[PDB]
């Protein structure tokens, strides 16, 4: 049968905003397929059928992106880390929707092909970062060494594309949003374990494995495993800060270069001037 | 000073 | 179709989109001049008004169980409402400055309010699902607002910080 | 049931307008047996939008409907249209009656409307007070009984755009009483 | 026959063209409406659309052996490309203008790249077979660029310059 041509491509265009539909058959996670029809026997036999089983590809992450939205904060904002990207993809969806809308359009199937292609490289490597993500979640006992093991991958995924890369900085910072914001919930944890003593740490799940022992001759007991001496300087201060609340006392990316070692290597000064300044206080 | 650790940082990628 | 969507957004019935009051919904969609596709996200744009109005029976009914900190909780969501409202405002001078833009813009500026309102959707049913009287109110949001979404982590403080102040009343008049 | 084809958009402004300071317009029909405000039932206007303001106008004439009640009240309780009511009653319509004319600054002021919902919103904070502000009259309170109804309902904070309207119809309500107090 | 040519130059399969993916290819012409010269142009212009496919598996075994500058070698390939693709949107309008025009400009613009492509394929088959690892590539691509052909000694030398800044940044990491 007939189907509209170069219309479809904007009812993808279509599917691509509103993930659940019938002209596409993304009925699970694993399987996103399309079948509109054969088209006639002449004018675009197959070409435009061939583009479309490329897309749906490209609508099967998304589809696997919004899946993993549910309704620690290290896990959610790893979950918003994924949606706060989406309005800057979200963004071109508008305009190439104003611009169909708008007639005349001077668009087709292929010449909108390439507008979109550096969005699907940066649509495809969100799909690294989040395949290597959860591989362990239908295993059990995942609590905090499947916390360990996404954080170690995603570091190893930031190793394995900046670096490589850097003849485009903005997928360099697409990268680091991904890392900046994750930390940042496992940050916020020890400004409250060393500026006020107690630390927060779940019942289901766990973190940097810091947990403190029910009597008061036990100090503080490492959890295990079943800059790392700039963390041993969070574990013996947090341990001096909880004695002190008992205690009553009276422009252009390569020039940057890169990246995220330079930025840590600027934490551990920013730990430091509290590390520094908490052991004269001792 | 969570993210002023970080505002630093960003800072500090401006002036790199 | 630029009114019928805002409009369909505020949470008030219809006769495409018939609604009785407060709970119900027909989609009723055996429409002309709207497609297959267009009216599947009428109904991902409905979702959107739906909890608004499951918002405003919470409101009725504490403002005009019981207990001090019911409509103290109260003035903590009409700030949640109040960008929302701000936002309802703003798509209606889009639609005098030029009225022929189609609906993917109103569809991008509510797949931003697409995290912040089922999020607290989610809280007023765990709120009242353990049929909660007065203090830990203020406890439940408080391992709510121990969650993240930085855009809705706010929010929760923002409805913590205001029943806060009622308990700030009450040890400064004890006093 | 289908009454006709639509009305206008600026039409619609000024109905809402003419509801709130408690006069009919062509679509708004006051009833008397009811003392309610009533919307024609069917496809006249209804909403431009399908069906909406059928139910959106609804609410407003509703809100409408308890400014009317204030007015109302306010009229049958002077001492110069009746003389069995008392001192410490018409001191609590002298409070009334300051309010009522905020009410009137504020409507005169939403020209010019974009549509039905800024005006709704703008008097969404004052929906819920006129709510409050014409019941707790309406039981029919007395006097000094009349003065302790109001003195518990300025007690009742964690309102705090009701508590200094009512602090101040404390204010004015205990005016004649503490005039009995020092002579 | 505007867009069937431009469809088979981007390396997507047919039914007239039958396609599996990546390295294989049936000709399968029974065709009524070309003729037998106009087939051998279009085995002409397929082999330009060969080396096209047999250049994006180069690009996704590398992107999304091993080495920090077999993916250097990957953004010096994607500006080769970029001409490439910028002539495949100026034939779009040519058959907007008019679409009566035959298929020999079409054939013209690909007598153009018929110089380019086999000698970037030529290239890459020399680096595949000698199973180079790390800097060594840089120095096949330093003799390969050694080579003429105006416009190609530019290209070899700008896949050149991409990974030697990715030289540049190590001894500037390491002083």
């Amino acid at each position: 049968t007939i189907v509209t041509e170069t219309q479809v491509i904007r009812e993808t265009l279509w599917l691509l905003s509103g993930v659940k539909k019938l002209l596409i058959f993304q009925l699970n996670d694993g399987k996103v397929n399309v079948r509109n029809d054969i088209i006639v026997t002449h004018m675009t036999q197959n070409c435009l059928r061939s583009v479309l089983e490329q897309i749906a590809a490209y609508g099967q992450v998304v589809f696997r992106l919004q899946k993993f939205i549910d309704e620690f904060r290290t896990y959610q904002a790893f979950m918003w880390a994924l949606y706060k990207y989406f309005i800057s993809f979200k963004e071109e969806l508008t305009e190439i929707e104003k611009c169909i809308i708008n007639k005349d359009e001077t668009v087709t199937l292929a010449i909108v092909l390439d507008k979109l292609a550096p969005r699907l490289a940066q649509l495809k490597v969100l799909h690294r970062v989040f395949s290597t993500g959860i591989a362990e979640v239908p295993p059990d006992t995942r609590n905090v060494v499947r916390a360990s093991h996404l954080l170690n991958t995603l570091y190893k995924a930031i190793l394995d594309y900046d670096n490589v890369g850097e003849a485009s900085e903005q997928t360099v910072s697409l990268l680091f949003c991904l890392w900046v914001e994750t930390v940042r919930p496992y940050l916020e944890i020890v400004d409250e374990w060393i500026v006020h003593g107690n630390l927060f740490d779940p019942a289901k799940e766990f973190i940097i494995q810091r947990n403190k022992d029910v009597p008061f001759n036990h100090r503080d007991f490492w959890y295990a495993t079943y800059l790392k001496p700039v963390l041993k300087q969070i574990i013996m201060a947090g341990k001096s800060m909880q004695l002190l609340k008992n205690l009553k006392c009276r422009s252009e990316s390569v020039t940057c270069q890169s990246f995220e070692l330079t930025l840590r290597s600027c934490l551990y000064p920013h730990i430091g001037k509290q590390y520094l300044e908490c052991c004269g206080n001792l | 000073a969570a993210a002023a650790a970080a505002a630093a940082a960003a800072a500090a990628a401006a002036a790199a | 179709m630029i009114h019928e969507l805002l409009l369909a957004l505020s949470g008030y019935p219809g006769s495409i989109f018939t609604w009785n009051k407060r709970t119900g919904l027909q989609v009723s969609q055996d429409i002309p001049f709207l497609h297959p596709g267009e009216t599947s996200v009428l109904n991902r744009l409905c979702k959107l008004g739906t909890d608004y109005i499951r918002f405003t029976e919470f409101i009725e009914q504490y403002t005009g169980l019981h207990g001090i900190y019911l409509r103290a909780f109260c003035r903590g969501l009409d700030s949640i409402l109040q960008p929302y409202r701000q936002a309802l405002l703003d798509l209606e001078q889009e639609f005098l400055a030029d009225p022929h833009l189609s609906i993917s813009h109103i569809n991008y500026s509510l797949d931003q309010f697409h995290l912040l309102f089922p999020s607290i959707m989610v809280v007023v049913e765990q709120i009242k699902s353990q049929k909660i009287h007065g203090c830990q109110i203020l406890e439940t949001v408080y391992k709510h607002s121990c969650g993240g979404l930085p855009p809705v982590r706010s929010a929760l403080e923002k409805t913590l910080a205001v029943c806060h102040g009622v308990m700030y009343k009450q040890l400064s008049a004890w006093m | 049931q289908p009454q006709l084809v639509l009305l206008e958009e600026t039409d619609l402004v000024k109905a809402v307008l003419n509801v709130l300071i408690g006069v009919v317009s062509s679509t708004f029909s006051y009833n008397q047996a009811l003392q309610s405000f009533a919307v024609k039932q069917g496809v006249y206007i209804s909403g431009t939008s399908p069906d909406n303001v059928s139910s959106l106008l609804t609410q407003v004439a509703e809100y409408g409907t308890y400014y009317t009640r204030l007015s109302h009240f306010s009229l049958l309780t002077v001492l110069d249209s009746s003389h069995s009511n008392g001192l410490v009653f018409q001191a609590f319509t002298s409070g009334l009656r300051k309010y009522l004319q905020y009410y009137r600054a504020c409507v005169l002021s939403t020209p010019a409307s974009l549509t039905l919902l800024t005006i709704s919103f703008l008097f969404r904070k004052l929906g819920r007070q006129l709510r409050y502000l014409a019941e707790l009259c309406c039981a029919f309170p007395t006097g000094v009984k009349l003065l302790s109804y109001l003195y518990k309902e300025a007690l009742e904070n964690s309102s705090n755009e009701n508590y200094p309207v009512l602090l101040s119809l404390l204010k004015t309500s205990c005016e004649p009483y503490t005039r009995f107090i020092y002579d």
